[PDB]
DNA sequence: ATCGGATGTATATATCTGACACGTGCCTGGAGACTAGGGAGTAATCCCCTTGGCGGTTAAAACGCGGGGGACAGCGCGTACGTGCGTTTAAGCGGTGCTAGAGCTGTCTACGACCAATTGAGCGGCCTCGGCACCGGGATTCTCGA
DNA sequence: TCGAGAATCCCGGTGCCGAGGCCGCTCAATTGGTCGTAGACAGCTCTAGCACCGCTTAAACGCACGTACGCGCTGTCCCCCGCGTTTTAACCGCCAAGGGGATTACTCCCTAGTCTCCAGGCACGTGTCAGATATATACATCCGAT
């Protein structure tokens, strides 16, 4: 009863749990994994996401919308040379 | 509302090639994106080809040259053959 | 007189009126020749048939009678030639080709 | 007898639809005898269906429980005996019903009594299935083990392995009496229950069926059976589509269509058509919607002690209130041409509620870390000080308290301060998993135990729970739906209570919090008038006339005061003042709120 | 003496089961929360579709899978079979994403 | 023949920023090519922006969105500021 | 009335009429607004001024009063922003930014 | 001992990318020690790159009816390859 | 004498400071002409076309050698080997 | 370690030579006035689809462990590459001889854009059953201590 | 060291739901006209190209010593893997509310388009200074002997 209420919460980047990086690595064909590699993964994912989401939000702004439609994301990806098939 | 797409024609071609296969919706959407993507690539390259040469018209020659540029090797060769064959058949008829 | 689609005349299956319109209302050029829609429809025709017969081959090799995105992935990746065309393209729900570096295999 | 049970239970014969004329025709003629005003459906479907056309082709020319049953342990309430007689009579006529007593009326005991009739009188120990929500499974099983002591009733719990174990051992072995299974366990175990000829299917809290196309409804459609006993404590919504869905599940023979039923009853050229066919609705629903009300059956209890505290708002409470208002003055100082987003309005309201509840819900409010638990935070909050003195009054005199919060961190603070006060507590917030929830509740409601106070949240508290050993149900605050609060305070007010139920309600004076109750009472009071006579002097049809303006007026209660500007409680004077002001507002609203219910009367007060 | 597979065996079994499937490897709700939090820093009060977030996840997972596939080559090139942060840094530096 | 280019304007900007510095010929050709490349990128992205939203007009709003899409960070911020300034001054004239 | 260029009326140095003409007869859209040439010219002018100031700094760093392609290269590659905007671009006669790995330096 | 009229000389053109020129390029890239087999690999890589670019440039030039490859054609081909080049017009 | 490696770093300093072309002129123009001989015969080249080709070629090779050097260093070496060229081009997508 | 030596490099100076920054005419395209029309701005509806919250089942994630195999450091050894000198060869420069290729200027006509009217290919909605996605039991295979 | 245990491929029956088929509203195709565009033409001037030849000069070629580094082997030790347990939160099924995405109508104003007019920018020609070059000196670094 001496444990005071703390209510600490994880960063959202920590929601990319270690096993998820392991699964992605396996599909990459990687056998043995270091232990310091999960922070590098969490750091490169965030950079990728920010660069994409910035452009998606810009495209949304221009149309005077408040909804980020899948076509905005497809446009944003295609802008960075990462064409995605399957959403329009 | 009116939302045109190539699903009907992709199905025509598929039944032409593999007469008794099918195709799920997601694959059809992917094929649609594929067709639109290739169409934009070819048309944009032909537009640039006309602009470079001071022309103001997109003709058969520009589409043929954009096909040579975009498609690699063996695909380019066969697709050019297809295009010329179709255009001559149309013109003579 | 009874109409005849330019698709029928050319002998193609893709639309030619639609391609003509998209060429005219896409700011690709001020004027569009009469044979360009036919040629472009033929090329799109050919490419679609190529990729689809590869995908159907893969679908049979997987013992199914219906293409799904995975089969398109296998057809493009396994084929050395279309793979260059769709080099920067990521196909949703495609997965990857099976591939393990030989150095990792046990002795 | 496993052999006879095996012979009877299993679907020996596989078929689709079986009846042609007997059951459908007998139901139709019996309903015709009992005020047969329902032809429209009959001839409509006969015309549009050849099968019921030839069914109609014959339609042209063609123990009463005087006491509580001996076998079931104990006795029954007179209305309970009436209900069991009602179900028996419906059984004799081969038509189902919908038991719909008000909540807490022990309807589960009525269902078990019905099943006791079924097994012990007419001798059909058939396979009975009783769907329920998960929280209510244990209470069911306990009731089976309590009233009819000798019944092979087993829950259907556990992971796939033990589920499969029980299935293949008892269920497919047909070595049971009744089965119990949640909604999800029903959905997952389709096939094992499908291959059983269900004597009955029983459902507790049938709201879950209210959507006809819900996956649970879809699944339940093809459970082969003969008679159903849906149960729904709450009043049926005045919307008609869900009533059609319920009746459709009950009697697919009759209410076999939606569009025809609508076009007959609701969709009419003039609205007076459906206003007058309200009487025919009542007529049609009378035979098979048996319902009793706790008010007009039972007085078996001391009514209520609805007391009310108009607590003050402390100095640091004022500091953080002013902080919030300075942060959010613009949207409530009138508006920017009413352009303020409703979400902004609700968020400002929420922040105000958090400040009023306790000014530690905001970070940086507690003194410098690391923290120590003391009275510092009981006097950072006038609410907490009043509650502290009230607890140090009630506990010593002998009582047990049931505070209902609206949010978890407030219960966290109450937990911490109670551990400072060194009283044994239990928290049953939604996080607490089962067999831990059960652990805590049966620890509290055990015989003499050290757990004195017992803390809950409303949304996760009032659901098939029987915390009756306590009396005082002080609420930290209240919500928009008064029914949730009512269920919370009736967690202790129910059958079996032997002492008067005392109700306390903290209200922060000169705040948005004070306006809640009158806004609640306006919502509260108008509801009852519809129940009895369906109309009153309700000239305030505006229903606050808005929400962007209703909550705008809601915020501005303490607008100009705090914005422009030991301390012991002495609880007795607050009791007196707040109870007088409470009876004052009761009298004010009693006259229909004629003076000013809402009147959309507000103006900007957060000027500067 | 219970049965233990020697190191590297289960890790090849898993490679085989994940290179012969198509589902998404990351959870969905954690990725959606990450997406919304990142987007909060560009416009406040944004609504998202569902196919928008699915497209984001598809692109994201494809990106990471290819990145790990290059990290593996870098690690093997150094006569190791373990991938370390230096390998990702080298891979990204070469790809031009530095 | 006349082959117009952004030479004199670049030199005017140069003599505005570094008043006593010259610039060779190849450097000027590189600067002219740079200006053409940036103009083409912005104009193409604005053209696609108009086409996505089903507009037949290129306005200053399309140009501003395109420059926010192309330029990185500080460059984008300062260029947007400059363009807003110039268009405001032009309108108020 | 005496004519006044749109550049001066906007206060810029780049030609607004020429930018307008190119936007129109460049096949970008059907109709061209009135503020678009002004905005575009202002942005191009800003970018040119930025790169030229950096290149002049670099040229003065070598005791020279002309900007040669080497100085354009140095300015572009030593600024993290213009190094992103022109990452895929090759500047003729630009050379390489001086850099040798620390592991190679002698003990 | 005649039969000298046959050319039998002029070693392959890719050998005109000599060993020290590759060393110079390596040093500008910042490379201290060079293996002995890098030379042939470098020649192969360069030949592939040249083949791709020249194929595209010749396509551009024969589209326009000409029979002479001009700098603009090479610039366009490079741009199409993804390698913009500044300086030679464009 | 100079101990091995002394002349190499000085040599690198020399070349990371200049700008001129490192490959000779005729040995590259001959290569260009005979490598285009097969796509189309009877071809002509403007001189600036060949200069553009050489500029692009050397830029490509210099970048490739920087990536190769990084690869070789990453393997605990200072000598570059064809292993490294192959790895760099494979990473950069060209193979 | 330190010190002299020998080489390579940075610094200051006079010389040139060729590209840059200037001025001049002129002609074309940018600006000023004006008209007509259609795109898009603004308002008002509508209902789709996002949000926001809840409770359950169960799979995945987290944790701690035991142990051996992979990373890393150290040693040795042979080889292959670097440094430097001598030798040879090819690039670069200049000069010859002629000719087509490619970029500037007018007249035709046939082909692509526009407008009217009209039908019929294609889009949308709605069904229905065959391929596919479960789920279980069986033989096959493959890994790992004895 | 082959037999034990765990994982995999295969067949058989089930259920379910998504793709393919069918039926009913709308723009590509038919005519008629007609105007620029872009093929054809001549003319005119600068580059490329294909066989040579002569010359200077630096760079490429080749070679011998040696050295330091690549590479293999050994040790060691600790970090990462497989695994079993416990906890947690994701997914799913669900319900309720309301923002806002998408559509329709009107109108008006801003853009296109024509005519007139004029001045800014472009080619041409030109004079001098910025920077490259070649010397001589100072001095900065590396290297070996002590
Ligand atoms: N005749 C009775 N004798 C004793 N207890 C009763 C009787 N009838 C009802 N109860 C009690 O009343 C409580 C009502 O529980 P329940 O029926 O689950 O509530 P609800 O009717 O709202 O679902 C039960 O705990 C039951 O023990
Ligand atoms: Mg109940």
């Amino acid at each position: 009863g001496a444990k005071r209420h703390r209510k600490v919460l994880r960063d959202n980047i920590q929601g990319i749990t270690k096993p998820a990086i392991r699964r992605l690595a396996r599909r990459g064909g990687v056998k043995r994994i270091s232990g310091l590699i999960y922070e590098e993964t969490r750091g490169v994912l965030k950079v990728f996401l920010e660069n994409v989401i910035r452009d998606a939000v810009t495209y949304t702004e221009h149309a005077k919308r408040k909804t980020v439609t899948a076509m905005d994301v497809v446009y944003a990806l295609k802008r960075q040379g990462r064409t995605l098939y399957g959403f329009g | 509302t009116r939302k045109e797409s190539y699903a009907i024609y992709v199905y025509k071609v598929l039944k032409q090639v593999h007469p008794d296969t099918g195709i799920s919706s997601k694959a059809m959407s992917i094929m649609n994106s594929f067709v639109n993507d290739v169409f934009e690539r070819i048309a944009g390259e032909a537009s640039r080809l006309a602009h470079y040469n001071k022309r103001s018209t997109i003709t058969s020659r520009e589409i043929q040259t954009a096909v040579r540029l975009l498609l690699p090797g063996e695909l380019a060769k066969h697709a050019v053959s297809e295009g010329t064959k179709a255009v001559t058949k149309y013109t003579s008829a | 007189a009874k109409a005849k689609t330019r698709s029928s005349r050319a002998g193609l299956q893709f639309p030619v009126g639609r391609v003509h319109r998209l060429l005219r209302k896409g700011n690709y050029a001020e004027r569009v020749g009469a044979g360009a829609p036919v040629y472009l429809a033929a090329v799109l025709e050919y490419l679609t048939a190529e990729i689809l017969e590869l995908a159907g081959n893969a679908a049979r090799d997987n013992k199914k009678t219906r293409i799904i995105p995975r089969h398109l992935q296998l057809a493009v990746r396994n084929d050395e030639e279309l793979n260059k065309l769709l080099g920067r393209v990521t196909i949703a729900q495609g997965g990857v080709l099976p591939n393990i570096q030989s150095v990792l295999l046990p002795k | 007898d496993p052999e006879s049970n095996k012979k009877r239970y299993l679907l020996k014969d596989a078929n689709g639809k079986k009846f042609d004329l007997e059951g459908t025709t007998k139901r139709f003629e019996h309903l015709l005898s009992l005020s047969g005003l329902f032809k429209h459906f009959i001839e409509s479907k006969a015309a549009k269906d050849p099968k019921f056309r030839q069914v109609l082709d014959v339609l042209e020319e063609n123990f009463q429980f005087r006491e509580s049953p001996a076998y079931v342990n104990g006795q029954l309430r007179p209305y309970q005996i009436q209900g069991v007689n009602w179900l028996v009579s419906l059984h004799k006529n081969k038509i189902a019903g919908i038991l719909a007593d008000e909540m807490g009326l022990g309807k589960t005991l009525q269902t078990i009594s019905f099943l006791g009739y079924l097994r012990y009188i007419e001798k059909i120990p058939g396979p009975f299935l009783v769907i329920a929500p998960k929280s209510t499974l244990n209470n069911w099983l306990r009731e089976i083990n309590r009233w009819t002591p000798d019944v092979n009733a087993f829950i259907l719990q556990g992971d796939k392995e033990e589920r499969a174990e029980l299935i293949q051992k008892k269920l497919l072995g047909c070595d049971f009496d009744v089965v119990i299974a949640s909604y999800e366990i029903i959905i997952r175990e389709k096939s094992p229950l499908k291959k059983i000829n269900w004597e009955y299917i029983i459902i507790d809290e049938a709201h879950r069926i209210k959507n006809e196309e819900s996956m649970l409804s879809q699944v339940l459609r093809e459970f082969t059976s003969r008679n159903r006993l849906l149960i729904t404590g709450t009043p049926l919504q005045n919307n008609l589509h869900e009533l059609w869905a319920l009746l459709n599940f009950l009697l697919p023979d009759i209410f076999s269509d939606a569009q025809d039923f609508d076009d007959w009853f609701s969709s009419e050229s003039t609205e007076e058509d459906q206003d007058k066919i309200v009487k025919q609705l009542h007529t049609v629903l009378q035979p098979f919607l048996l319902r009793r009300i706790k008010s007009d059956v039972e007085t078996s209890l001391l009514p209520k002690k609805e007391l009310n505290l108009y607590v003050g708002m402390s100095s640091m409470q004022k500091k953080w209130y002013k902080k919030i208002l300075e942060k959010d003055l613009d949207a409530v100082n009138g508006s920017n041409g009413s352009k303020e987003s409703k979400t902004r309005l609700l968020n400002i309201m929420m922040q105000l509620r958090k400040c009023c509840n306790h000014p530690y819900l905001f970070d940086g409010a507690e003194p410098g870390p690391p923290y120590t638990t003391d009275e510092h935070l009981v006097y950072n909050a006038a609410k907490l000080q009043v509650l502290d003195k009230l607890l140090k009054k009630l506990k010593e005199e002998g009582s047990r308290v049931l505070i209902f919060s609206q949010m978890s961190r407030l219960l966290d603070i109450l937990e911490d301060y109670c551990y400072f006060r060194n009283y044994e507590y239990c928290r049953i917030d939604g996080s607490t998993a089962h067999e831990d929830r059960i652990q805590a509740i049966d620890d509290y409601n055990a015989p003499d135990s050290k757990k004195f106070v017992f803390l809950l949240t409303t949304r996760a508290g009032g659901l098939g729970i029987n915390l009756t050993s306590a009396d005082v149900v002080v609420l930290y605050d209240s919500d928009w739906n008064p029914q949730a609060d009512l269920q919370a305070m009736d967690r202790a007010h129910r059958i079996g209570q032997k002492k008067q139920v005392k109700v306390f309600r903290l209200v922060t004076d000169n705040s948005v919090e004070e306006k809640i109750l009158e806004r609640a009472t306006q919502k509260l009071r108008l509801d009852q008038l519809v129940i009895q006579q369906n109309r009153t002097s309700l000239k305030k049809k505006e229903n606050k006339a808005d929400s962007k303006d209703a909550l705008l007026s809601m915020i501005q209660h303490g607008a100009a005061d705090v914005f422009k500007s030991g301390d012991d409680i002495d609880l007795d004077e607050l009791l007196l003042k707040s109870e007088n002001k409470t009876k004052s507002l009761n009298a004010k609203y009693e006259t229909l709120g004629l003076d000013d219910l809402q009147k959309f009367n507000q103006d900007s007060a957060y000027e500067w | 003496k219970p049965h233990r597979y020697r190191p590297g065996t289960v890790a090849l079994r898993e490679i085989r089961r994940y290179q012969k499937s198509t589902e998404l490897l990351i959870r969905k709700l954690p990725f959606q929360r990450l997406v919304r939090e990142i987007a909060q820093d560009f416009k406040t009060d944004l609504r998202f579709q569902s196919s928008a977030v699915m497209a984001l996840q598809e692109a994201s997972e494809a990106y990471l899978v290819a990145l790990f596939e290059d990290t593996n080559l870098c690690a093997i090139h150094a006569k190791r079979v373990t991938i370390m942060p230096k390998d990702i840094q080298l891979a990204r530096r070469i790809r031009g994403e530095r």
